[PDB]
């Protein structure tokens, strides 16, 4: 189900919030289709392996 | 010739009767052109270091 | 029954799948394609009432 907002919502916007205290982050994003999928990538420090 | 029990006269229907089956692709998301005709590839990614 | 009671919620109360009119495969000279969706869900007590 897509619903175009309980994706953001419990979904994406709770999985944001536990990566932004992810070690050596250097940001993170989220893009999301209503249609299907749903991603969100975290961008680390550049070194990090 | 999968036999379906009709609902209008209690008579057994074929499934080409209300239906055309045929061998597709499970998907049609994507196409691609090489130079400008039909073709198939996939794009393969480096591995880490 | 109780079970009775869940099942016409359970009806009654449902999520309907959106689609996409003019999807892959479509028909040759369609130019036009739109998401579609159907509300059954119900939002008020009177409804559930």
């Amino acid at each position: 189900g897509a619903t175009a907002k309980t994706i953001n919502d419990s979904v994406v916007t709770l999985i944001e919030r536990e990566l932004s205290g992810v070690k050596n982050l250097l940001y993170y994003s989220a893009t999301t289709d209503t249609s299907g999928t749903a991603e969100i990538t975290a961008t680390f420090k550049p070194g990090t392996d | 010739n999968i036999s379906l029990k009709s609902k209008t006269n209690g008579s057994v229907i074929k499934l080409s009767d209300v239906a055309n089956v045929e061998i597709g692709s499970q998907a049609y998301n994507f196409a691609i052109l090489e130079n400008g005709k039909p073709a198939t590839a996939a794009a393969i990614q480096l591995s880490p270091g | 029954s109780i079970s009775d009671v869940n099942n016409a919620i359970r009806e009654n109360n449902v999520e309907i799948a959106p689609g996409r009119l003019g999807d892959l495969p479509a028909e040759k000279g369609q130019l036009i394609t739109i998401p579609l969706s159907a509300q059954g869900q119900l939002s008020s007590l009177e409804q559930f009432k």
